[PDB]
RNA sequence: ACGAUUAGC
RNA sequence: AUCGU
């Protein structure tokens, strides 16, 4: 989604419907990608509470 | 050039006075906000935009050359406008202006004339001086300079695709002739030359002359132009008004035509004529329409 | 009781029970001609109702205001409607009409509008000019009925008094409730109860010819004359449909809601999609079974060939998988206050979770359920609502794209960035292939399309001629001679003489106006274009005609159901491959001179450029006109004709179009208007519509799409569909078919987004398109689910008619022919076949009468007109079926079906003649069929059913410089009519009268004069004339039956096996038919569906494409054919097509190609003047003409069914005459066999060739 | 002096 | 669209 949103960013910035330049059409599987985010907690464990 | 042709007269007229002209502006000048007034409020609704300066900021570069992306997105909402707000409005007051008169209108695009259903010549012109670096150097136009050329290069982008004649045209057509009847009959008697047509409304009409083109000519040719049939040529006049502030005492009228209209060649081609003017019945009490026609009366 | 008693013996023959004679059919005709309306309206009330009939009715329908509220006086002078709810509330208002009324005389209790308002509103007062235009717009919507409704009434009284019809097929009597269950007819006979009151007389108004009589009361409205008949057609529809009363219910109360409305039209136009929206698109939301038809058309595609492979059943994963349809109809249904018959509906189609015949049916229902009326609203609003919008271009050519202009048009250079680079191409390429293209260069090609729009019809002609006049060209007048003045024929006489530099100031005139009606939309204005007008247009057309023949996948299809792409929406509505309904709203002023125009003009300006120098157009000269192209230097860049054409047709474009609105509804408002529309009603409207809509949905599959797009899957999805596989556009409306995949059916959300990207992508150049994503596929006004059609009955209106002008309607035998044409159109529709055929007998008999002495139509005529007969000489009840052949292929069928028992009823009762017939044998069938009126109703159904006014005299040589007129202005190369005269020299010298009237290009004038002439008032001696011709045709008696069908009766055949089914039992294919539906059922099921295009499968049979207008290709077929066949040397054949007009080259090879080949059964049966009826036209019949009638008996050569080998074309006409007996028959198609002909093959085929050597 | 005016396929 | 008024 972060990839997403910074696709429509720069489109945005490009001003056309879709922009020439992009992070999600790419051919190359990327499957394995973690970006950091606030599900985990530095111990290892989920902050569900 | 309005200024200036005003002040033309050869014979006993006037050409074009600062009368039978409709101003561009004046197509959108009489609402509750203006059209410039309403465009000037477009900062809203488009993002990283808060006021009108920096509407201009954003859609013009440093070169102020328009920037093609965000001047093609900002048309996208100048164009509801005035297909929504300006054209009915547009053409309610093109139709009552044609109704009460012969006019000649001055507007912006091509198609603020079409929109409307405008019933007349439509002629594109074109001046040879750099129209942009005027609207540069003129000063309070409601508004910021740099707003008037970016609603110019949206009523230029608003415009249909068709080559517009140069001004020398019309200009030549409006004035060059005249001046030869100037050289030609000038010395002539002017009685003897003077002659007019307009509707004729029959004298058992309890409650008349309402002039609708002026022929200055030698006296051969109106003498030729008299035996010319000016029949089945109807039209319903609605005649009611106080008196039009005036020299003489002149109450205006309203004339429709519904048949035909005239043809050029069935006047002349060896007599000049005006192309303008407005409607007035020659002479009180109330009004009604009368199916009139058309007659030539001389001296 | 009293409908029994004054009609007892006519309903025991109609229905099955006794025989069906003529001498009841004439009493009960007599009945209807002398029965008053009163009289029906206390029959009606001599029904005895039930509950289950009955709907509340509010009391706020008789109520209501009056117009001065309604209408306003704008600047110059004109009268409008103003606006309560919108912009389309311009309609008829519902106010009440009392206090307009004054009292006819020779009756108290009806009136009309007092001429004191109309003379009030003639010299100049404005609440009078309101009045008289309400008046006169209420006048024209109560006009808008065939017939006085009363007639239609009491005929489905009668015909509903029979009760319950047995079945010969299901063996058991038809289940559907009686008159005392209908609610719509309850409703009629309320409204008429309340309305008249104590006043003796019960009519609520009478509908004469011209005008018509309102009854005064103050519980009448405007809203009345509609109502009535809605309700009528709904009452019929459920009578002869098996509609179930609780959609009929629903139906009504939406009517009854729009009554109570502001107004009627309005109300009614608003919510014009209830049932359709609510049922038609939402069912099958979970599916279990069924079975679809595996259709499957092949890699030729723009011959549209289908093929049919079984029926596959339906698996749970196909089942509505599009966007739900719910928010908006419950939206809409809140809005209008119409909520619970909404509930109703979305409750109800919930229910229907298999695709049986039984959800079929309810959708026919529900469909049929719709307010079916001809909205009609003033002229001066219809005008200034259509003719002022204008299309919104969001991101218009940049103006730097575009050169100096050559004259007025500037070529767009390819560098642009804008999408019209595409368009421009295209329309450039098309131009060239045709400019290169040979045939457009022989003088008769341009002579046809030079004729194409010379048509015995209006053009405006005033205008043209005050537009000539204005330049003092005179112009000839003929007077004396009584020809129509005011139509194109006039003006192309007009305009003979004169050259195009003369004619072309007439280019800029002003076109008139017109206007016609349209069932449940609003109606559409015309504008037709003088003669010069549409001949500076040819261009255009040819260029479009090229690209929709070749460039893309299109068609052209016909009016009519029969002449249709029936498969192709088969096909798309199938189950595993799902389709998108593309529509453009208000395409007429789409396109106009900024950008679609714009290009096209310049693209077709330098397509013919380096193609075409000199070699002037058909009378256009070439010319001269400067350009500054390039940078500052202009050349002088000589023109063609076709570019001379292009420049004046570019003005008139640029221009725009100046409409003149003389209407008559209402008094002084008369006025002229500008509008930048396209125009309508021109030669080149559909065609360019057509190319365009191609173009634009290439250009977005194959740019614009990829370049505004995201996703991986919408992708793929836009890569693999293009316009040549899979779309389909005809004018306005269009049909894109997405096919199915190995996994199933394409997902719902990449065609959801691929949707809304269409969306924005239309918006650019001003479209909007109107896409509908429902599972189901609409093309022509086709409805398709599942691969089964959707007839939509309340399209086809009963009682309906349009008309515009306030002119009065024609005489009895035009209604006739309209009776006739419902008949027909109820046929087209699948109704319920017996209770079709017995109300359909009850309007033959009611509408078979007329008074002048009396005139009557014998029931025979009616049965040679085409409608099948129940029970005569004591034969079984509902034998016959309506695929009867009509003509006399049809009189035979079904005398040579039931001859043998026709002999022994007519000995039986005194008809012995000793001598011996090869046809009837020892009975005399001369005294009986003359008793009988058989030969009186034969004969006299042959006789024109229009006033002969045609032929009225005229002062000569007047005719003589008219018809010189037409001639110079048909033939304006010599080469032609050297080719003509040729044609005629090598006719006398070899044709010498063996026809007795060879068409030529010499004749078209008189047949023009004749078209023209026929346009016309006809006076009161013309209508007596044909009274007199009528009377006389009654009173003769005759001998024999006509000569065919003569030698039709001395063809025996023999039946006896039925064909193998060619189409499953259990796959739906169309609604209206099934178990319930017998006859139908079973013929479908026997022969088959037509998977073929009609049009293109008649077209390859013609042997020359397309001729001059005036003439007829089956005339020249038929002609070349009987040259053929009565022996005439090859010589006789160039003679004749050398007077067609074709090349003396060409002409010599055809013949010689035409003298030995042999040809389908359908050219040569055209030889005796049989063609296919346009009943079979939904049928395979090609397959049974070819394999199941079988000239070989199937005992062996017989030596008396030996045809020889000269005269072999006697084939096809034995095939047909099979054919019919073997399609009249109810039940299932049998195959045929040839048995025995009595004088022998060869003495018949000189019975035949003794008729051809005639006419 | 007013009046029974229209497409294309 | 003038003889219908």
């Amino acid at each position: 989604d972060e990839a997403d949103d910074a696709t429509k960013k720069q489109a945005k910035d490009t001003e056309k419907a879709k922009a020439q330049v992009t992070y999600s059409d790419t051919g190359i599987n990327n499957a394995n990608e973690l970006s950091r985010s606030g599900n985990v907690d530095n111990e290892g464990g989920s902050n569900q509470k | 050039i309005m200024r200036v042709l005003d002040s033309i007269s050869v014979l006993g007229v006037k050409i074009m006075p600062r009368a039978h002209v409709v101003d561009s502006d004046e197509v959108g000048e009489q609402m509750e906000p203006t059209f410039e007034h309403a465009v000037m409020e477009i900062y809203k609704g488009i993002a990283g935009v808060d006021s009108l300066d920096d509407l201009t900021k954003w859609v013009l570069n440093s070169d102020l050359v328009p920037h093609d992306d965000r001047l093609g997105q900002l048309f996208q909402a100048f164009l509801p406008l005035a297909k929504d707000l300006l054209a009915p409005m547009a053409r309610q007051f093109y139709d009552n202006s044609m109704s009460e008169g012969r006019l000649l209108t001055f507007a912006h695009a091509d198609s603020e004339l079409l929109n409307a259903n405008y019933f007349g010549h439509l002629l594109r012109l074109k001046i040879p001086y750099i129209t942009e670096v005027n609207l540069m150097i003129r000063k309070n136009r409601e508004g910021g300079e740099l707003f008037q050329l970016v609603l110019s290069y949206l009523y230029k982008m608003y415009a249909t695709s068709a080559q517009p004649k140069w001004f020398g045209s019309l200009l030549r057509l409006l004035i060059c002739p005249w001046l030869h009847m100037e050289k030609l009959i000038g010395e002539a008697d002017p009685a003897s030359t003077s002659a007019e047509i307009g509707w004729h409304v029959p004298r058992e009409q309890l409650m008349g002359f309402i002039p609708y083109v002026s022929i200055r000519a030698p006296r051969l040719v109106i003498e030729e132009l008299m035996e010319k049939n000016w029949g089945q040529y109807h039209a319903q006049v609605i005649v009611t008004d106080q008196l039009v502030v005036g020299e003489p005492r002149r109450v205006s009228a309203k004339a429709v035509i519904k048949g035909n209209h005239l043809p050029v060649k069935l006047i002349s081609r060896f007599a000049c004529f005006t192309l303008t003017s407005k409607y007035e019945m020659r002479l009180t009490g109330r009004g009604a329409a009368y199916n009139a026609r058309l007659a030539f009366r001389s001296d | 009781s009293m409908i029994l008693t004054q009609f007892g013996p006519f309903i025991e023959s109609i229905s099955g029970i006794t025989d069906q004679s003529n001498d009841v059919f004439e009493n009960a005709a007599k009945a209807f001609s002398m029965f008053t309306r009163s009289d029906v309206y206390k029959a009606l009330d001599e029904i005895p109702f039930s509950e289950d009939a009955m709907l509340p009715i509010p009391p706020t329908i008789y109520t209501k205001p009056s117009h001065d509220s309604y209408y306003y006086i704008d600047a110059l002078n004109r009268v409008r409607r103003k606006t309560y709810q919108g912009p389309d509330d311009v309609y008829v208002p519902n106010c009440s009409i009392v206090e307009l009324l004054e009292p006819h005389e020779t009756l108290t209790s009806y009136g009309r509008l007092s001429e004191a308002i109309e003379n009030r509103a003639k010299d100049g007062d404005s609440q009078a000019r309101i009045a008289t235009t309400y008046g006169r717009i209420a006048e024209s919507q109560a006009r808008q009925i065939k017939a006085p409704l009363e007639k239609f009434v009491l005929a489905l009284l009668v015909a509903e008094a029979g009760g319950s019809l047995y079945d010969p097929v299901l063996q058991k009597y038809d289940e559907i409730p009686g008159l005392s269950h209908n609610c719509p007819l309850w409703c009629f006979r309320e409204i008429c109860r309340h309305i008249s009151g104590p006043l003796p007389d019960r009519a609520p108004y009478l509908y004469l010819s011209a005008g018509v009589f309102w009854l005064m009361s103050p519980r009448m409205t405007s809203a009345i004359p509609p109502l009535l008949s809605d309700l009528v057609n709904l009452a019929i529809l459920q009578q002869t449909a098996g509609l179930d009363p609780s959609l009929v219910r629903l139906g009504v109360q939406i009517c009854l809601h729009a009554a109570a409305s502001s107004s009627y039209a309005w109300f009614i136009l608003k919510t014009k999609s209830i049932f359709p929206q609510n049922t038609l698109h939402s069912m099958y939301e979970s599916l279990e079974g069924g079975y679809c038809p595996n259709l499957e058309w092949l890699e030729p595609r723009s011959d549209y060939k289908f093929m049919y492979m079984g029926a596959m059943p339906l698996s749970t994963k196909y089942a509505r998988s599009a966007p739900s349809n719910d928010k908006k109809a419950r939206e809409l249904g809140e809005k209008y206050g119409l909520s619970s018959v909404v509930s109703e509906l979305r409750r109800r189609t919930k229910t229907y979770s298999k695709h049986d015949f039984t959800s079929v049916r309810y959708i026919r229902d529900a469909m049929a359920c719709t307010s079916g009326i001809f909205l009609v609203r003033t002229p001066t609003e219809t005008v200034l609502q259509e003719y002022t919008q204008s299309p919104e271009i969001k991101v218009p050519i940049p103006q730097k794209d575009w050169t100096g202009p050559i004259g007025e048009i500037r070529i767009l250079k390819d560098t642009t960035s804008s999408i019209a680079r595409y368009l421009y191409r295209t329309w450039y390429l098309a131009a060239a292939r045709m400019a290169a293209q040979p045939r457009t260069w022989d003088p008769l090609f341009q002579a046809i399309m030079r004729s194409q729009y010379v048509t015995a019809r209006g053009g405006s002609g005033a205008t043209l001629r005050e537009s000539l006049y204005a330049i003092n060209v005179s112009l000839p007048d003929f007077k004396g001679l009584p020809v129509k003045a005011a139509t194109k024929i006039f003006q192309a006489a007009q305009l003979a003489n004169l050259p195009f530099s003369h004619t072309s100031v007439a280019i800029l005139a002003d076109t008139s106006m017109g206007l016609r009606n349209q069932v449940q939309r609003r109606p559409r204005s015309i504008m037709p274009l003088n003669v010069p007008q549409q001949q500076v247009s040819a261009p255009h057309t040819l260029t479009a005609d090229y690209i929709n023949y070749h460039m893309n996948l299109s068609t052209t299809s016909g009016s009519a159901v029969i002449e249709k792409v029936i498969p192709l929406g088969v096909y798309a509505s199938s189950p595993p491959n799902q389709s998108i309904n593309i529509d453009i709203s208000a395409c007429d002023a789409s396109i106009t001179w900024d950008f679609f125009l714009s290009v096209i003009m310049a693209a077709i300006h330098e397509g013919v450029a380096s193609s075409s120098i000199g070699k002037p157009f058909m009378g256009v000269p070439a010319s001269i006109v400067n350009d500054e192209s390039v940078v500052g230097v202009r050349a002088a860049r000589p023109i063609s004709g076709m570019q001379n054409m292009i420049q004046h047709l570019s003005k008139l474009y640029k221009r725009g179009f100046s409409y003149r609105v003389n209407d008559s509804f209402s008094p002084g408002n008369d006025f002229t208007h500008m509008t930048t529309t396209f125009p309508s009603g021109s030669t080149a409207t559909s065609t360019e519509h057509t190319a365009n809509n191609s173009t634009m949905m290439e250009t977005f599959l194959t740019v614009w799409g990829p370049e505004h797009t995201d996703d991986p899957d919408v992708l793929r999805l836009m890569k693999s569909l293009t316009i040549q596989r899979n779309y389909v556009c005809q004018g306005d409306d269009g049909l894109m078919i997405i096919d199915g995949n190995t996994a199933g059916k394409v997902n719902s959300e990449t065609i959801q987004k691929m949707l809304e990207l269409i969306s924005k992508y239309g918006e650019e150049f001003g479209w909007k398109y109107d896409i509908a994503y429902d599972g189901t596929a609409e093309y022509l006004k086709l409805y398709f689910i599942f691969g089964c059609r959707i007839p939509n009955l309340s399209r086809h209106p009963i009682v309906g008619k349009e008309r515009a002008n306030s002119s009065a309607e024609e005489p009895w035998p035009a209604i006739l022919d309209q009776i006739m044409g419902i008949f027909f159109n109820g046929v087209h529709d699948g109704l319920q076949w017996q209770r079709w055929i017995r109300y359909s007998w009850a309007l033959c008999c009611a509408f078979s009468r007329q008074r002048t002495g009396y005139l009557q139509y014998p029931m025979w005529s009616f049965v040679y007109w085409g409608l099948p007969l129940v029970k005569v000489f004591g034969s079984d009840p509902w034998i016959f079926s309506w695929y009867m052949p009509t003509g006399d292929l049809g009189m035979y069928s079904w005398i040579s079906l039931i001859r043998p028992l026709m002999t022994r009823w007519m000995v039986a009762n005194g008809y012995v003649t000793d001598k011996c017939s090869p046809v009837f044998g020892n009975a005399d069938y001369r005294k009986c069929f003359n008793e009988l009126k058989l030969y009186q109703g034969y004969y006299m159904a042959q006789l024109p059913r229009n006033p002969k006014k045609s032929g009225r005299a005229a002062p000569r040589e007047v005719r003589e410089q008219f018809t010189q007129a037409l001639s110079d202005y048909l033939m304006q190369n010599p080469e032609l009519k050297s080719r003509v005269l040729r044609g005629r020299s090598e006719w006398e010298k070899y044709g010498a009268g063996i026809i007795h009237n060879p068409p030529s290009l010499f004749d078209v004038p008189h047949k023009w004069y004749q078209g023209a002439q026929e346009a016309a008032t006809a006076t009161r001696e013309e209508l007596a004339e044909m009274d007199e011709t009528l009377m006389r045709a009654r009173k003769h008696s005759y001998s024999s039956f006509s000569k065919l069908l003569e030698a039709y009766l001395l063809v025996k055949w023999r039946m006896c096996e039925a064909r193998e089914p060619s189409v499953d039992l259990r796959l739906p294919l169309c609604a209206g038919i099934d178990p319930l539906n017998s006859d139908p059922f079973l013929k479908m099921v026997s022969v088959g569906p037509m998977l073929q295009s009609t049009r293109k499968y008649f077209a390859q049979t013609l042997f020359m494409a397309k001729t001059v207008s005036g003439l007829d290709v089956n005339a020249i077929d038929s002609a070349l054919l009987r040259l053929r066949t009565l022996g005439a040397d090859k010589k006789a054949l160039t003679a004749q097509l050398l007077m067609v007009g074709l090349q003396e080259s060409e002409a010599d090879a055809l013949a010689g190609k035409i003298m030995l080949q042999d040809v389908n059964t359908v050219q040569l049966a055209r030889v005796v003047n049989l063609a296919v009826p346009d009943t079979w036209m939904s049928l395979d019949f090609d397959t049974m003409f070819k394999h199941h009638v079988k000239l070989l008996p199937k005992d062996g050569r017989h030596l008396n069914t030996d045809i020889p080998p000269r005269m072999g074309w006697l084939r096809a006409i034995l095939r047909f005459l099979g054919a019919g007996m073997a399609m009249t028959a109810t039940g299932v198609a049998v195959d045929i066999y040839l048995e025995d002909i009595h004088g022998g093959g060869r003495s018949l085929g000189q019975r035949f060739m003794t008729w051809m050597r005639q006419e």
